[PDB]
């Protein structure tokens, strides 16, 4: 006969609640477990993983696998610009499908640096240099190399080595970004810009390719756990 | 330096002279059944030289106008010395694998593979009711290949062969969470891989369960100019490592 | 879990390069921002608590829902157990290709009237009960069964109005994890069914109501929550792109990978 | 989400007619658009799918040689041109999203297409 | 009588749960198991290769 | 192709319906049953062999299994006085059935 007395919040049924629960099958046995590889902790292990961005989407690649290529000739004039995109991890269609993009399409709110590894696809005897610039938010686009020598960026030169990283920043007013599209928290853009010509000895292919891949630093944090906009349903599967 | 291995396994080796390093699996290295993790109370047979050896499957020829390959892996292996006598007499199986891609070409040729190694791959049938069969899915040593365009649903029991769907379904870009390397015809010549046993269950049954596959997608695709030799095929060869079975039965 | 934090730097002129890798071995690169341009000493307290397994699945959603008509033989639902006829909890559990973990399960049952004919209709409190046939059990065929007597198998009774009914389920398989996915087939032969459906075996959930037909029918429907606990995933795997087809497979129509923009250059 | 057709039209026997079914409310390139044909003393005819993403057709067996569907992913409209129009053709055109399976949810109002001299 | 007194979640206080149950199945969820090892993803070579160094010798 | 049969049924106001449409082998459960307008609107009914559409009233309800299935309306109104076709999901190519109209007794 201790007096209670039941506050708001009785009988409801919230769906991210921590409770104990009575058990329906009494002293059950689990099957003891298994040394299986690979053990994910954290999904901060799978957004660290690389994958391959689709930067050419021209209305009729997105259908075959030359959506991945960046593609690269020899020009005749200098500074032109190879590719552009800006920034927006969640609502961008270029960063939108990679393995980063997808997870933080559960989350709401993020924030860190992010990696940009290119690499070079192309014969052994082609050289070449390559500016990768970023611009944070505030004037427009970068129209020029002059304009776009400015903001963050790295000259890369084709080699032994062939794939040079760059690693965008944190630079913003407030902790975290929205994953939406917000132009209080823009992001910036990012673009790439011929240095030198593309150079190439006789009977070589002139028209060399780039991928490009995209990760997150060991510094990256979500927040806000949502629900996808990706997938739909109107029947149940049967 | 670092740019020459040399792999022995048996009685075979396998040496080469530029190839990056060797990725091995998520970490751990293949090692035999435990005593606090098994569940069949009869002796294994372990045979260890009879069976862990460079078994070398079939070459397929990189075109200009090539979309794919993939190989299930413990049934490609069905027809292959004493590893496909050992697995038609016993009925459980427990294998992990040394996979090795090889791919050579000049200074004046270019393009990119990937070769990685998805486990528990299933795929999608064309016809949206059905289900593949068995010789659609996967062929004895011989590689059955994707292709650029859709296979229609006109087709009763075939595997959808959509390269840029990888046939499961996901994205071909984010297969590079999956154990992988690539083989870039600039720098690297060929690209190996070690993979551990990864099941839900300490041993399996080995003639309905393919616990691995390895794909290849060429994300480049080859270029040259009018000279240079256009026939460029692709070798694939796969050792078992650590391998012991039980339940000796009839031949099946 | 806090995240690590930026270290000073200085202008530099050295032989080594943390820019340039070589991403052909298959390793991604490793780089701190502080290794490719200048930056200050900020120290980072931003936290990686959100984002662990146990949080990012330990959330109730819904699985299926089915109806049940008083006035009527046979009246009664069932449901094969299987967590694939939802496309938002489907695709969370096909993020991992092995998961282990306890249940907490509650059902949310709520009642219609259907248009009856008689005068002057009421109908006091109506009493539900949630039967779990384990894989062989004996099954009903009607409302009014033997095998409703619950001798054994395990079910609830709950009377409407009262908080929804909440159980919690043990880890109950064979293996030593769930698995998501399946390659291969049920017979030694090769042929017959192939796929994940050979894995499921995992009973039937009947549902019934406990009144009897007074004077006007009511129509019930009940919703059912998963929640997973104490939740161990393994082997990691890509998500899914297409849209889901079917239940028993995985089929699907091809689509492309991303949407489109009109340039290369354009923003 | 509703999907909204052209108006009916008319056309001579051996001329080519072009009809529309512009999708609105959903995204346009994901899910595949169907063509089903009702004469108007018979029941329902299937003529043949597109997905709207890839720009690949699958026709029936009866209707190989005369329709022709196309689409654009730009203004999210469907087309379907027919070919050798005989004194058959003059029935309702219908348009049809398929979901899931084999389920389609949401169908157009229709055009009249009809043949005469 | 337990009362295993852990600490809360804030950023920059005591609190106390007893189990009710014999069923370890019954209890509340984790929620505070934080533990990372993200070298098995992202690092999955045997020759290990140093930041500054290149990477192919 | 398989060959769906099913002609112009007649009952009265607030009765017991039921149409049934035959298949020509087994379908395994995938019918669905669609309804069109005297307009021209055309929807999904009852999208298996039990199962209601979101959206759809309650008086519809279907059954059947292997070769032989129905639809049945409980009580008859205004609004369901119009056209009704099933449509297999088994083999290509999709199928309808021929058309059932209804109409009042007298
Ligand atoms: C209160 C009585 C009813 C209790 C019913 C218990 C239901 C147990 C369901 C088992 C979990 C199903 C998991 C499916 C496999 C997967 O995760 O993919």
């Amino acid at each position: 006969g201790l007096p209670v007395m039941t506050t708001p919040g009785s009988t409801q049924f919230l769906t991210s609640d921590d409770f104990q629960s009575p058990s329906a099958m009494p002293q059950f046995d689990v099957t003891p477990e298994m040394q299986i590889p690979g053990r994910v902790n954290n999904l901060m292990e799978i957004a660290e993983v690389d994958s391959v961005v689709p930067v050419n989407n021209t209305e009729d690649n997105v259908s075959s696998l030359k959506a991945y290529q960046i593609p690269v000739q020899s020009n005749s004039d200098n500074g032109k610009q190879v590719f552009g995109f800006p920034l927006q991890p969640g609502a961008n269609n270029v960063l939108n499908r990679t393995l980063l993009g997808e997870i933080l399409n559960y989350y709401t709110h993020w924030s860190g640096s992010i990696k940009l590894t290119f690499m070079f696809c192309g014969s052994a005897m082609a050289t070449g240099k390559f500016l990768l610039a970023y611009s944070p938010p505030g004037a427009g686009v970068p129209k020029n190399r002059k304009d776009a020598m400015l903001g963050t960026h790295v000259i890369w030169d084709v080699g032994l080595q062939s794939s040079c990283v760059l690693c965008v920043p944190w630079i913003s007013q407030t902790h975290y970004r929205y994953v939406v599209e917000d132009e209080y928290t823009a992001a910036g853009y990012v673009t790439c810009w011929y240095q030198t010509n593309i150079v190439v000895p006789a009977d070589v292919q002139s028209s060399c390719d780039i991928l490009c891949f995209v990760s997150a630093c060991n510094d990256f944090s979500v927040r806000m756990l949502k629900d996808t906009p990706f997938i739909r349903q109107d029947t149940f599967y049967q | 330096s670092d740019r020459v291995r040399s792999i022995t396994l048996g009685n075979s080796t396998i040496t080469t002279q530029e190839c990056a390093n060797v990725v091995v699996g998520y970490g751990v290295w293949p090692e035999y059944l435990k005593d606090n993790e098994a569940t069949a109370e009869d002796q294994p047979t372990q045979p260890d030289v009879a069976t862990c050896r460079f078994y070398t499957l079939e070459s397929v020829q990189w075109m200009k106008n090539s979309a794919g390959w993939w190989w299930k892996l413990p049934d490609a292996l069905s027809q292959m010395g004493l590893f496909g006598q050992n697995m038609q007499y016993h009925y459980l199986g427990r294998t992990g694998y040394t996979i090795h891609v090889q791919c050579n070409a000049s200074k004046f040729h270019q393009g990119c593979l990937l070769v990685v190694c998805v486990p528990e791959a299933e795929m999608g049938c064309s016809n949206l009711n059905n289900t593949p069969e068995f010789s659609e899915l996967s062929g004895g040593d011989s590689a059955r290949m994707f292709t650029d365009t859709q296979v229609g649903e006109s087709n009763a029991k075939k595997v959808q062969t959509a390269v840029w769907n990888a046939g499961m379904g996901v994205g071909v870009g984010n297969l590079t969470i999956f154990p992988h390397q690539w083989i870039n015809l600039r720098t690297n010549n060929s690209a190996t891989l070690v993979m551990p046993y990864i099941n839900s269950v300490p041993m399996d049954n080995m003639f309905r369960h393919n616990n691995l596959t390895l794909m290849i997608i060429p994300f480049v695709p080859l270029n040259y100019s009018e000279g240079s030799s256009p026939y460029v095929p692709i070798t694939v060869t796969i050792a078992p490592m650590c391998a012991e079975y039980n339940g000796l039965r009839l031949a099946s | 879990a806090r995240v690590a934090d930026t270290i000073s730097s200085r202008p530099t002129n050295s032989e080594s390069i943390p820019a340039l890798t070589a991403a052909e071995t298959g390793h991604t690169s490793q780089v701190v921002p502080s290794d490719t341009m200048q930056t200050r000493h900020v120290k980072n307290y931003h936290s990686r608590s959100e984002s662990s397994i146990e949080n990012f699945l330990c959330r109730s959603a819904c699985v299926y829902y089915a109806t049940y008509t008083n006035n009527s033989k046979k009246g009664f639902a069932e449901w094969v157990i299987n967590t694939r006829q939802v496309a938002q909890l489907r695709r969370k559990l096909e993020l991992f290709t092995y998961l282990r973990f306890d249940l907490e399960l509650t059902f949310v049952i709520t009642s219609a009237q259907q248009p009856s004919t008689a005068s002057s209709v009421d109908a006091p409190v109506q009493t539900h009960q949630i039967m779990y046939v384990p894989p062989g059990g004996p099954v009903p065929t009607k409302v009014k069964d033997y095998a409703w007597q619950t001798s054994t198998n395990p079910s609830v009774f709950w009377t409407e109005g009262n908080a929804p009914p909440r159980m919690s389920i043990p880890f109950i398989s064979i293996g030593n994890a769930y698995s998501c996915f399946y390659d291969g087939w049920t017979q030694f032969s090769r042929n017959g069914v192939y796929g994940i459906n050979t894995l499921n075996n995992m009973g039937t959930l009947y549902m019934r109501h406990v009144n009897e037909a007074g004077q006007g029918p009511i129509k019930s429907t009940v919703r059912i929550y998963f929640k997973p606990k104490h939740v161990k995933a393994w082997v990691p795997r890509p998500p899914r792109l297409c849209q889901y087809e079917k239940q028993k497979n995985v089929n699907f129509s091809p689509i492309g990978v991303t949407t489109s923009r009109t340039d290369i250059i354009t923003t | 989400v509703q999907l909204q057709q052209s108006a009916a039209e008319l056309a001579r026997p051996g001329a080519s007619v072009k009809m529309s079914c512009k999708a609105s409310g959903y995204t346009f390139t994901t899910y595949t658009m169907h063509w089903v044909k009702q004469r108007p003393g018979q029941g329902l005819e299937w003529i043949g799918y597109i997905n709207p993403s890839s720009r690949y057709t699958e026709y029936n067996q009866k209707f190989k040689d005369k329709t022709t569907l196309t689409a654009d992913k730009s203004s999210s409209t469907a087309y379907m041109q027919l070919s050798s129009l005989t004194f058959e053709d003059s029935a309702v055109y219908y348009c049809a999203r398929r979901s899931e399976a084999d389920r389609f949810v949401y169908w157009g109002q229709g055009t009249l297409v009809t043949v005469s001299a | 009588m337990g009362a295993q007194v852990s600490t809360q979640k804030t950023g920059a206080i005591h609190y106390t749960n007893i189990n009710y149950y014999k069923d370890a199945a019954s209890n509340s969820a984790n929620r505070q198991d934080f533990t990372q090892d993200p070298g098995k993803f992202t690092e999955p070579v045997k020759d290990i290769m140093v930041k500054t160094m290149p990477a192919l010798n | 192709d398989i060959q769906m049969t099913q002609s112009s049924l007649s009952a009265s106001l607030g009765d017991r319906v039921t149409i049934s449409c035959r298949a020509s082998q087994d379908i395994s459960n995938y019918l669905n049953w669609y309804q069109q307008k005297p307009d021209g609107s055309v929807k999904l009914l009852i999208y298996y062999t039990s199962t209601l559409h979101s959206g759809v009233p309650s008086r519809f309800s279907g059954s059947g299994s292997g070769t032989d299935y129905s639809l049945t309306i409980n009580s008859l109104e205004q609004e369901d006085i119009a056209t009704y076709f099933c449509q297999q999901g088994n083999t290509f190519p999709f199928t309808f059935g021929g058309g059932t109209k209804l109409e009042i007794r007298r």
